[PDB]
């Protein structure tokens, strides 16, 4: 996942 | 791990350890096993009791109600385009009959809602797809007085609007009784009369009954208009316990239920002829 | 949140622990399925509730 | 393609759900909230302000200023009651229409303690002592001082502090009770006798109003959300 | 020891003080007390007045008689001031304006006397109307000025349908809109019971769901005074005592100055 | 943790603290607890408030709308092919009197709708599924002149295309209001008359309303042509204040409301009778 | 839009299923347990206690 | 971007913290359901909204 | 067969909805942008450039 | 793959960073639904393209 | 961080500084904003261009 | 993930 | 998750  | 206890070898015996003899007036089972009185072999028992647990004895929706509900013009005389259900397992036998092994029960209930609609005249046209409100009324709410009266607005009530042809409705409820458990036996009254009671009435009451109102209603009515064919429609109402602790193990009914209560009038006679001395 | 436990397997294929996975959508614990990972008990307060409970090869009566 | 198999309850609409769904205007600017003073957080938050209680709801009383009023006066009849009224706090029609009885009336079950506060507004040259009672359900509703004094009460002395404040305890059988009458879940009694008498000197008023104010306590809750019977439309 | 009591208080705004010696405590509404619009919560851009002094001071509105059938009294916020001194010209020169007040009730009887004022401030204080049209008050009518308005004990609806009165019917039990007179407790309030004290004092903060608005289109506060027992006095059938109202401003704030507003009220 | 506080043990008391005396003349409730003036045993406190919250008294989607409207030939008389209306929850009663226990709220709006139809004429043959097609129109938008002009393109306006039969559409709304929250009381006017208007009728206007077309209407058609049968059709709207903070309470409303201010009318008299000392 | 297919057994009720389901009384205040004697946990401890049997099952 | 939290566990089968989990799908906060994890407050600003709040134990006119 | 049971909003068209679809032209190959004088990011930078108004909208 | 970003949050619940989740299901970009985390620029190009900009305190016409 | 720019608070002005001179022949657009041409209070300024993005 |  |  990546978060921002 | 869960099966049952293995069964251990035992050989001849000869001794004052006499486990055969026992005295049932103590209120005691003598808690024997094959190989205090006959000589066994070891078993390895894989055998277990997943099936009887209170909460796999219970699992399954059992039909407690079918409700009828029309939809045709509202004429002026008695009609069903609303219908309206007291919530009680006593309408039925079958799922009564197993919460009563028990005096006290607590769990969650699952409700799954069939409903099936046929016509009933030959032909007056026909019908698009109907929608059904199954609105829950607690004690003290106002009860509708028509099927489209303000009541069915539902602001705090809460309402499942059913489609024809969908899966069947579901909803689950929690531990929802006053007391710390239900009673499924209730040995009392809800009033006393008193002596400087004015007459009789004033404190009398059923019998082993406790709330007038108990849990309150389902309302149930078809929300579209009618159409110029009548259809008549059933609800049907299956109640699954889940999340169940039982308390207080009693005898199960073993004749006719005759009402709410443990009442009895015919059928008295539950045992067949045998002979003694036959097998 | 995801639950992991294993299944009690009965009938086995031609290929060991089998598992299956549980997530709860619901905030209150009445919308939850049962586990059925139940336990038992002991039914001693039923079959013996005496109060000095007697070894099954004495008397009970003594 | 993830395979999936649709339960029971598939496309039902149920009015209590909690279910996101698509919003109709994205990417609004939303205006800001301010400080507003007088913010409430639980509905339980209002049953605990005291309100006026209708206490006087003979024939011609009732629906006028006059049904908050209860007349005390130097020539009563000592051993009658001044007022009766049942601890049923949604439904007695003394009850029912104060806020404590508003947010009642939208749950079916209510528990906790309440209290009780009576003003005094004679004059001051008034005095009297008073004895407020809540006999706990089950036998006979007090007719008599001789009867009240056995259950909970206060011995009122009207002075400077002009107000006397009654707690009823929750003392109950089952562990909510309905807000619908009921005798499985009955309250009890409360019940206002004199002590001794109002006593004026002359140049004085003889008669005066007594006016009575209902509040939860701390402990009080409510549960499982009903619609109320005190609102209605007609087709 | 010295001698402090919550009976006895000093008001001092501006050039105005205010003493009573028979005081039950003093309300703070919804526990805030006034403030100017911080900078955060600001709206329009233009640098307001804050006239201070000149405004934020004790105005004495005309006094009315308390008699035994009376049913009570109602006043509007900013309305009841709109005619006060430099409060009144910054409220009209001003599109916008912002203001929370102290007001002070007073009424004194004797050791002999009884009854009892309920004083209960109300945000958003919507009145009901005289006849069979809905929202039809109108402007000049729903604002009295410094008079205020009385309640009545029933409602009298407007019949000449061809001249309609357009004014408030506020029945008395049902708090002049609707609802039941008993539950007004739950409104920041104060009571009067002449054998206890002779005034009620509550601070006032600006409430509304803006951080300023039009004060000449919108009241914020209403205040309602109820004979909640009525007036009474040795056997005399006859009496009157006098109610006195003195309400100031506080942090009062205008923005966007332009001509003056002139209503019309006659 | 969100259980009510413990009741405390408290024993006999001879002194000079008196909770039991007050004066409610100074505007506040005596906070008093049973202990102060009974014996208390000491009870560990299980119950909550979690009911009670304001996002769970509001928590519920109740009706404030039922729009008709019909699928038939295009004639020239007046015709329900496609109804408007004006969002609100002032036309119908429950939810209204809720949320008026606040002077101000701010909230997101869940509307959920659910359309039933059926056949009013005994048979012209019958009619295939229909697609609705509900269309917000926002103050100053051009509204409908008929079925299907041209606004119906909804080139910007949001519109939900429902199809009979499906689950009941459902869409969220963030909080819109012009002001910092919503004001459910106004006492105020939208115009001022001043001294040099050239007549009365330019300052006036509608005590206690503010904007004129408030939040718009939503306008909705049947999106076929139509059958040779007519078909009649409801549009129930459901709404659910969620995300919910509310300011200022104010008394509930206790006599029947009498339009969208708070004027009253009839039935102004709510309280029954009941004798001073009957229990 | 995550793509889905669904399979044979779609829409049907068993009653022996185990699923969840919205809950229709949210965030409702359960009444505590307390400790009730007698609490069973199997079916078959009941079948362990010893009842009387019906032997004689003669006409009369 | 999964959030899990506790549930407050009414009827007990028997079988602890039942966990539920929550992913919001939507980038708009309005389309999100109702957390219903509510703190709640003092009454006081309503109930005792007093210049000078006095003890329950003394006079409340001195 | 994931269990699944479908909500309220099901199977509508909300014409602001914001959702992926399939791709009717898989694979193309798509014509880099270039760098196009005037670009526009904001409805809210033409609001901002001056035009004339129409002062005068009597009759001739 | 699952991408998690915050919501700007409008009305707010008694009850900090809301997320929401995405994951892209399709090859082609062009299936992907909008992310409308937009950003903006400077109008200059069509409020102030002159060749000397100059300052607005300073005259126009020098 | 979407937000438009906050107000600045601004006072009198008596001096060379003449914002609200300009000659639109040159094809520009005044840049000016309230404080220019009137005395504004400090605003912090929380709206944005959200829903006006292309 | 983040459990509360 | 949470395996038992
Ligand atoms: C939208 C549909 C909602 C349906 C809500 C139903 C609420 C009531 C659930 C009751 C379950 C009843 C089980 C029986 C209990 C009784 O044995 C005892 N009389 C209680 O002491
Ligand atoms: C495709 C369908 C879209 C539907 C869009 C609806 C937008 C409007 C939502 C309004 C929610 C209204 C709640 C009430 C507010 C009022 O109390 C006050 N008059 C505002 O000051
Ligand atoms: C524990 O839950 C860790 C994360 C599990 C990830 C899979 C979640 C599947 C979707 C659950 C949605 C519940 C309703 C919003
Ligand atoms: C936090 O979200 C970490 C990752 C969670 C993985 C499960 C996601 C389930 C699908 C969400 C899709 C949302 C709409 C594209
Ligand atoms: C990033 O994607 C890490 C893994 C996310 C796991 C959840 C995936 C949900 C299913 C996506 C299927 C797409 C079509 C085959």
């Amino acid at each position: 996942i990546s978060e921002v | 791990q869960d099966s049952l206890p293995d069964t251990k070898a035992s050989g001849p015996a000869h001794s004052k350890e006499v486990p055969a003899l026992t005295a049932v007036e103590t209120g005691a089972t003598n808690p024997l096993a094959p190989s205090d009185t006959v000589q066994t072999r070891h078993v390895v028992q894989r055998r277990s009791r997943s099936e009887s647990t209170i909460e796999s004895f219970f699992a399954r929706g059992a039909c407690v109600a079918i409700i009828e509900v029309d939809n045709e013009q509202p004429t002026t005389r008695a009609q069903k385009l609303f219908a309206m259900w007291r919530i009680t397992y006593k309408d039925t036998v079958q799922l009564r009959r197993k919460l009563e092994f028990f005096t006290y029960s607590r769990f969650d209930m699952e409700f799954t809602f069939v409903v099936t609609a046929n016509f009933t005249n030959a032909n007056n046209g026909h019908a698009l797809n109907q929608v059904y409100q199954i609105m829950y009324i607690p004690p003290g709410a106002p009860t509708p007085k028509s099927w489209d009266d303000y009541t069915w607005q539902t602001s705090s009530n809460p309402s499942i609007f059913y489609t024809y042809g969908a899966a069947p409705a579901r909803i689950s409820v929690p531990y929802v009784g006053l007391a710390n458990a239900y009673s499924h036996f209730y040995d009392g009254f809800a009033k006393v009369p008193l002596k400087t009671d004015a007459n009789d009435q004033i404190g009398d009451s059923l019998y082993s009954a406790m709330t007038v109102d108990d849990f309150g209603v389902l309302a149930v009515r078809v929300v579209n208009d009618h159409n110029p064919t009548k259809v008549t429609s059933k609800v049907r109402i299956y109640m699954k316990p889940k999340h169940v602790r039982v308390w207080c193990p009693r005898p199960p009914r073993a004749v006719p239920y005759y009402g709410p209560g443990v009442d009895y009038r015919n059928n008295l006679d539950p045992l067949s002829e045998k002979g003694l001395t036959t097998y | 949140g995801a639950q992991v436990s294993s299944q009690k397997v009965g009938a086995h294929e031609n290929s060991s622990t089998i598992n299956y996975t549980t997530i709860n959508y619901y905030k209150d614990s009445a919308s939850n399925a049962a586990s059925k990972q139940d336990y038992s008990q002991d039914p001693s307060k039923f079959t013996e509730p005496l109060k000095d409970v007697l070894i099954k090869t004495a008397p009970a009566l003594n | 393609g993830l395979p999936v198999l649709n339960t029971p309850g598939s496309n039902q609409y149920l009015t209590s759900d909690n279910h996101q769904s698509p919003c109709a205007i994205p990417e609004f600017d939303v205006t800001p909230p301010i400080d507003i003073p007088g913010e409430v957080k639980n509905m339980m938050e209002l049953a605990e302000i005291d309100t006026m209680i209708p206490l006087n709801l003979e024939s011609t009383k009732r629906n006028t200023m006059d049904m908050y009023r209860v007349t005390l006066s130097d020539s009563a009849d000592l051993s009658q009651p001044i007022l009766c009224l049942s601890l049923s706090p949604a439904f007695d029609p003394r009850l029912s229409h104060t806020m404590l009885g508003e947010v009642l009336n939208y749950y079916t079950h209510w528990a906790g303690s309440l209290k009780f506060t009576f003003l005094f507004c004679g004059s001051m040259m008034a005095t009297g002592k008073i004895l407020v009672a809540y006999a706990p359900p089950g036998a006979q509703p007090p007719t008599s001082r001789k009867e009240a004094m056995l259950g909970t009460h206060v011995i009122w002395d009207l002075g400077l502090q002009s107000s006397c404040t009654m707690v009823v305890p929750w003392i109950s059988n089952v562990t909510y009770r309905q807000t619908t009458q009921d005798s499985f879940t009955e309250g009890g009694y409360i019940s206002m006798f004199y002590q001794t008498r109002i006593v004026v000197p002359l140049s004085t008023p003889k008669s005066m109003s007594m006016l009575g104010f209902v509040s939860a306590c701390n402990d009080f809750s409510v549960r499982l959300l009903r619609d109320t019977t005190h609102i209605s439309q007609s087709a | 020891a010295c001698g402090y009591s919550d009976r006895v208080l000093q008001l001092t705004l501006g050039n105005s003080t205010i003493t009573t010696q028979e005081a039950a405590n003093s309300v703070v509404a919804y526990g805030r007390w006034p403030e100017f619009i911080r900078d955060d919560e600001a709206n329009p851009v233009d640098q307001p007045t804050e006239p201070d002094v000149a405004t934020c001071r004790f105005y004495t509105l005309d006094t009315v008689m308390w008699g035994k059938e009376s049913k009570g009294w109602w006043w509007k916020l900013p309305d009841a001031l709109r005619d006060m001194g430099l409060f009144g010209q910054n409220m009209y020169y001003h599109y916008l304006g912002r203001s929370g007040y102290t007001v002070h009730v007073q009424c004194n009887a004797s050791k002999f006397h009884q009854g009892a004022l309920g004083v209960f401030a109300i945000p958003e204080y919507c009145l009901a109307g005289d006849s069979d049209k809905q929202r039809y008050t109108s402007y000049a009518n729903a604002n009295p000025g410094e008079r205020g308005g009385k309640f009545y004990s029933q409602f009298n609806k407007d019949n000449a349908v061809t001249s309609p009165k357009r004014e408030f019917c506020p029945v008395d039990y049902l708090l002049g809109c609707g609802v039941l007179l008993g539950n007004a407790f739950v409104y920041p309030h104060q009571i009067i019971n002449l054998r206890t004290n002779n005034s009620a004092t509550i601070v006032l903060p600006y409430v509304n769901a803006l951080a300023i608005d039009s004060m000449v289109k919108h009241n914020n506060w209403g205040i309602a005074i109820l004979p909640l027992s009525p007036l009474d006095f040795a056997q005399d059938s006859s009496v009157e005592i006098p109610i006195t109202v003195t309400i100031a401003p506080m942090c009062s704030e205008f923005n966007g100055l332009r001509n003056v507003t002139a209503p019309k009220f006659q």
